[PDB]
C-alpha cells in the first residue's frame, strides 16, 4: 500500500494447477492477435 | 550466603569451599557424602567457565552436557577438550 | 516435597510416577494400575 | 523460513505501523504501560493522548495477522499480576521452599485474571540464551483467531499480542531450569466480550440484543418497569439498602421487587460481557472523608488491597452498569471503578434498549448479586492515583 | 510451531554418539531378518 | 460438547459421532443433511 | 548472548586501519624473538 512491489519468490507455478482446476479456458483468436482466459466455474456437486 | 557474581547457578562461598550437585541444585559439601559416591567440587566464583572449555561450571558439575562425554571431565578444573 | 505435582526435568510427567510407573491415556500420564493389562 | 515469514507479513504493512513497531522497538514498557490503562479516562484525553496513534496502529497491524489453530507460547510473568504480593524467592535463590509453593497455589485456587495490553511472546521453550526475569513460566494456550504478530529483531525474532481476555490457571508444577527452580503454570483463556472504547460498537449490540426484548414483556409489567427506572429507581435501591422486607415489611415495594426481578428473569444474557460501574466508597463501607479514601500513598492502596482484594461481595439493591469504561462527569469524583464479567445465561438486561434517555448504557442485576474480587490494580488520573477491581459475578 | 513435519537440520551424528555411550547393544538374527537395538543402562558408580 | 483434545477446530464428540462443514463450522451430522 | 565464544563475523581488518590511525608502533628485538605493539598516542591538536 505504500507501492513498494517486490517479485522474488513470488511463483506463478504456486498457482497454476489450481487455477485450471476450478476454471473453464476461453480463447478468441482475431486477426493478428490472440486472447487466452480462465473463468471460475462452479461445481455443482459441492452444496458448499 | 547467596552471591552468584559470574551468574553461574553456584553461590560463591559454595564454588570457594567446595559443593555438590543433587536433583539438579547445588548443595553445600558435607564429609558424609563421600560414603555415598558423590565428589566434592571447587571452581573459580568470578569466571563462568573455570577451564575455559565451552560448558560452564554447573553444566560441568551437574553432568548436564553431552553424555559422551568422560566422566572426569565433570569437574570444574579438568577441560572437556578431544 | 510431600505431593505429586513436581516435575523436575519439566517433561510434563510427574517425577514419583516416572520412579513407580505410569502410562498414557488421553494423552495425559496417569499412574499405573494392575488392572490396566 | 520464520525469518522469512516475519519478513513476508512486514513487508506488506504500510508505512504508519512501520514507524509504530520501529518506535515499539525501543519504548516498549512505556507504550505497554499506556495501552494497559488508556480506556478509563475521558472522551477528550483518548484522543488528546500523544499515543493514541501509535496504540491505534500497533493494534491494526497486530489485528491484521491471525491464526486458525489453537496454539501454546510461553512468556515469563510477575506473580504480582495474579494477586500474589510476596515472594516466591529472590533473583540470587537458587531453590524455592514448599509453604511459599502451597501459598501460591491457593491463591490461585478459583479466580481468572484479566489481561489487558501489548506482551512479546515466545513460539518455543524458553532455553539457554533467554531471559528469566521472574520466577514463573507460563504456558498459555491461545484461541483461534487471535492476533499474532511476528517481528524479526537485531539478531533474534521475536513475537507481539495484544491480551484482550481473561486467563485461568490449571496446574502448577516445581520445574528446574539450569540450577534455578521455577513455577511452570498451564493455563487457558477464557473468551468473553468486551468493548474497551467502542461503546458504539456495545450499544450497537444492545440494540441488536435488546430491542425486541420489550415486546416480550406483558404490558402492566413492562409499563412497571418503564416508570420504575425513570423515576424510583432510587427509592427502590435506597429501601433494599435498609434491609426493608426485614425490619417494616410492605407490599407496595415488594411487588415492585418482584417485578424487576421477573423482568430481568426473562431474557438473560446470552454471551459472556464485561461492565464497568464507577462505585463509591459508601459502597466499600467507606465515606469520602475517611482517610483511606486517599489513594495516593502507598500504605492506603497496600491496607485496602490487604483488606479487600480476594475477599467476596454482596449488594442488597440493585446494580446499575455501563458497557463502556470511558469516565464521564456523573461519576468524575468517584475513584473506584469496578470491573465485572457477567457469565452467559446470568439474569440482566440492557435498559438502553427502550427508546429516549434509559441511562448511561445502563444494565440491571438481580438483588443480593454477589461478587469474587480476584484482582485490584492502580491507574493514574491526573494528579491523583486512581483504583480498578476486578470482580466476577456468581450464581 | 505450525505443526509440519520438517527433516532439514536435524541429524543422527549429533545423537550417534551419546546413544552408544549410555547403552547396551541387543542383536536378534532369527533367519529371514535380523533385529539391532539399544537399551539404556544404568551406570552404578553415579548416585544421580 | 466443545472439548478439543488435539486442537483442530473439530469438537470430540463431533468426531466421535459424524460431523460436516457448513459455512467453514463444523457442524453435527443429520440424516436429513445426505 | 551465551556465553559461547563465537569468531565468524569478526575480521580485523576492520581495525587495522584504525589502530594505525590513532597509535605508535614500538618493537623490542631481543636475542631469539622478536615482540612488536601498538601504544596509542595523543594528538595535541584536538582539545576533544
Ligand atoms: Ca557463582
Ligand atoms: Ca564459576
Ligand atoms: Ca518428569
Ligand atoms: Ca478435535
Amino acid at each position: 500500500s505504500s507501492g513498494q512491489i517486490v517479485t522474488e519468490g513470488n511463483s506463478w507455478s504456486d498457482y497454476i494447477s489450481q487455477i485450471d482446476s476450478i476454471s473453464a479456458s476461453i480463447i478468441l483468436d482475431t486477426e493478428n492477435e490472440s486472447y487466452e482466459r480462465r473463468v471460475t466455474a462452479k461445481n455443482l456437486q459441492d452444496p458448499e | 550466603e547467596d552471591l552468584d557474581t559470574d551468574n553461574d547457578n553456584i553461590p560463591d562461598s559454595y564454588e570457594r569451599n567446595g559443593y555438590t550437585i543433587k536433583d539438579l541444585i547445588a548443595v553445600k559439601w558435607e564429609d558424609s557424602f563421600a560414603e555415598q559416591g558423590y565428589k566434592k567440587y571447587v571452581s573459580n566464583y568470578l569466571e563462568s567457565n573455570t577451564a575455559g572449555d565451552p560448558y560452564t561450571d554447573y553444566e560441568k558439575a551437574s553432568g548436564s552436557f553431552d553424555k559422551a562425554i568422560k566422566t572426569e571431565a565433570r569437574d570444574p578444573l579438568v577441560a572437556a577438550y578431544p | 516435597w510431600e505431593d505429586e505435582d513436581l516435575d523436575t526435568d519439566n517433561d510434563n510427567i510427574p517425577d514419583s510416577y516416572e520412579r513407580n510407573g505410569y502410562t498414557i491415556k488421553d494423552l495425559i500420564a496417569v499412574k499405573w494400575e494392575d488392572s490396566f493389562a | 523460513w520464520e525469518r522469512k515469514e516475519a519478513e513476508r507479513i512486514e513487508q506488506k504493512l504500510e508505512r504508519s505501523e512501520k514507524e509504530a513497531l520501529e518506535s515499539y522497538k525501543k519504548d516498549s514498557v512505556e507504550i505497554s504501560k499506556y495501552s494497559q490503562t488508556r480506556n478509563y479516562f475521558y472522551d477528550y484525553q483518548i484522543e488528546a493522548n500523544s499515543r493514541e496513534k501509535e496504540y491505534k496502529e500497533l493494534r491494526n497491524a497486530i489485528s491484521k495477522n491471525k491464526i486458525d489453530k489453537p496454539m501454546y507460547v510461553y512468556y515469563f510473568e510477575s506473580p504480582e499480576k495474579f494477586a500474589f504480593n510476596k515472594v516466591i524467592r529472590t533473583e540470587n535463590q537458587n531453590e524455592i521452599s514448599l509453604e511459599k509453593f502451597n501459598e501460591f497455589k491457593e491463591t490461585i485456587q478459583n479466580k481468572l485474571f484479566k489481561q489487558d495490553g501489548f506482551k512479546d511472546i515466545s513460539l518455543y521453550e524458553p532455553g539457554k540464551g533467554d531471559e528469566k526475569p521472574t520466577p514463573l513460566l507460563m504456558h498459555l494456550k491461545l484461541p483461534r483467531n487471535t492476533g499474532m504478530l511476528p517481528y524479526t529483531n537485531t539478531n533474534n525474532v521475536s513475537t507481539l499480542i495484544e491480551q484482550g481476555y481473561s486467563i485461568k490457571i490449571d496446574k502448577i508444577v516445581r520445574i528446574v531450569i539450569d540450577g534455578k527452580h521455577y513455577i511452570k503454570a498451564e493455563a487457558s483463556v477464557v473468551s468473553s466480550l468486551d468493548f474497551k472504547d467502542d461503546v458504539s460498537k456495545g450499544d450497537s449490540w444492545g440494540k441488536a440484543n435488546y430491542n425486541d426484548w420489550s415486546n416480550k414483556l406483558t404490558p402492566n409489567e413492562l409499563a412497571d418497569v418503564n416508570d420504575y427506572m425513570r423515576g424510583g429507581y432510587t427509592a427502590i435501591n435506597n429501601y433494599l439498602i435498609s434491609n426493608g422486607p426485614v425490619n417494616n415489611p410492605n407490599p407496595e415495594l415488594d411487588s415492585k421487587i418482584t417485578n424487576i426481578e421477573n423482568a430481568l428473569k426473562r431474557e438473560p444474557i446470552p454471551t459472556n460481557l464485561t461492565v464497568y460501574r464507577r462505585s463509591g466508597p459508601q459502597e466499600f463501607g467507606l465515606t469520602l472523608t475517611s482517610p483511606e479514601y486517599d489513594f495516593n500513598k502507598l500504605e492506603n492502596i497496600d491496607a485496602f488491597k490487604s483488606k479487600w482484594e480476594g475477599q467476596a461481595l454482596s449488594y442488597p439493591n440493585f446494580i446499575s452498569t455501563s458497557i463502556g469504561s470511558v469516565n464521564m462527569s456523573a461519576f468524575a469524583k468517584r475513584k473506584i471503578v469496578l470491573r465485572i464479567t457477567i457469565p452467559k445465561g446470568s439474569p440482566g438486561a440492557y435498559l438502553s434498549a427502550i427508546p429516549g434517555y434509559a441511562g448511561e448504557y445502563e444494565v440491571l442485576l438481580n438483588h443480593g448479586s454477589k461478587f469474587k474480587i480476584n484482582k485490584i490494580d492502580s491507574y493514574k488520573d491526573g494528579t491523583i492515583t486512581k483504583l480498578i477491581v476486578d470482580a466476577t459475578l456468581i450464581p
